[PDB]
């Protein structure tokens, strides 16, 4: 039951992921170093987010139907999405061992006082760590990670969406190939459930979503922290 | 409003 057209859309899928997500981290030595021993973390950090929103736009530019959209829909859709695709591709790296984001080395390991240390408190971090759980429990296949940042992006019901229509179809499209993959290439007992697992972990990152910006836009109101991140990260996240 | 979101967007 996998058409034609869905073995082409998971092909496309994986290869975009692979062009975007170096498992290397040789880019790392380029971001301002980390500081341990004040927000020491804010300026490593604040680079790594915005050479992933960099790795999250290619990967977007890439999925089936997306660039028949219109650039102010595609504007609106990654604005909204990119802090949410970044943590559930940050999933890769994470490790349930000692609970960090283990990016290479000691010096990119990052466990919960490194995020802190950015200027963000337990009320995102308690439940990020239980979604990265939950994901990683989740033991999902390259296929399935992939089709689900994608089915993030393009989200029908983000705020601002104009062509509603033309969205929920190429999303569409994007779950119908998810269900039928599950149905055909995941046994069972893995497969019971899987889809409504996925869909709320989508549903986990709308919660996580409202909590960084409430968090952001805290953080970058002091000019003296919002002189630390980039610029891509202020037209994105704001201000 | 949005540069350097268009110009990654191609
Ligand atoms: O291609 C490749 O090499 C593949 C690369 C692999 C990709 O690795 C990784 C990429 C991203 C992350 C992370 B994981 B969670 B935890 B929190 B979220 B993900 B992102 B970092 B860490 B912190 C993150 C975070 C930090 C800063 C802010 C900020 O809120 C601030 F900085 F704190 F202000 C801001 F502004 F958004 F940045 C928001 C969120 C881990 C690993």
């Amino acid at each position: 039951k996998l058409s034609e057209e869905q073995q082409h859309i998971i092909a496309i899928l994986l290869d975009a992921h692979h062009k975007t997500y170096d498992p290397t981290y040789a880019d790392f030595r380029d971001f301002r170093p980390p500081v341990r021993m004040p927000l020491s973390m804010l300026p490593h950090l604040a680079d790594l987010v915005s050479y992933s929103i960099q790795k999250v736009i290619g990967f977007a530019k890439m999925i089936p139907g997306f660039r028949d959209l219109t650039s102010d829909d595609q504007i609106v859709l990654l604005k909204s999405s990119a802090i949410e695709v970044i943590m559930l591709r940050s999933n890769q790296s994470f490790t349930m061992d000692d609970m960090s984001w283990d990016c290479g080395s000691q010096d990119y390991k990052y466990d919960v006082t490194d995020v802190s240390k950015a200027g963000h408190t337990l009320e995102l971090i308690e439940p990020l760590i239980k979604f990265q759980v939950g994901l990683k429990k989740l033991n999902l296949h390259e296929e399935e990670h992939v089709l689900l940042m994608a089915i993030c992006i393009v989200s029908p019901d983000r705020p601002g969406v104009q062509d509603a229509k033309l969205v929920e179809a190429i999303q569409d499209r994007l779950s119908n190939t998810l269900q039928t993959y599950i149905r055909c290439r995941h046994p069972p007992p893995g497969s019971h459930q899987l889809y409504a697992k996925m869909i709320q972990k989508l549903a986990d990152l709308r919660s996580l979503n409202e909590e960084h910006s409430k968090q952001y836009r805290s953080l970058s109101f002091q000019p003296e922290n919002s002189m630390k991140l980039t610029p891509l990260v202020l037209e994105v996240f704001g201000n | 409003n949005h540069p350097m979101l268009m110009n990654l967007l191609k």
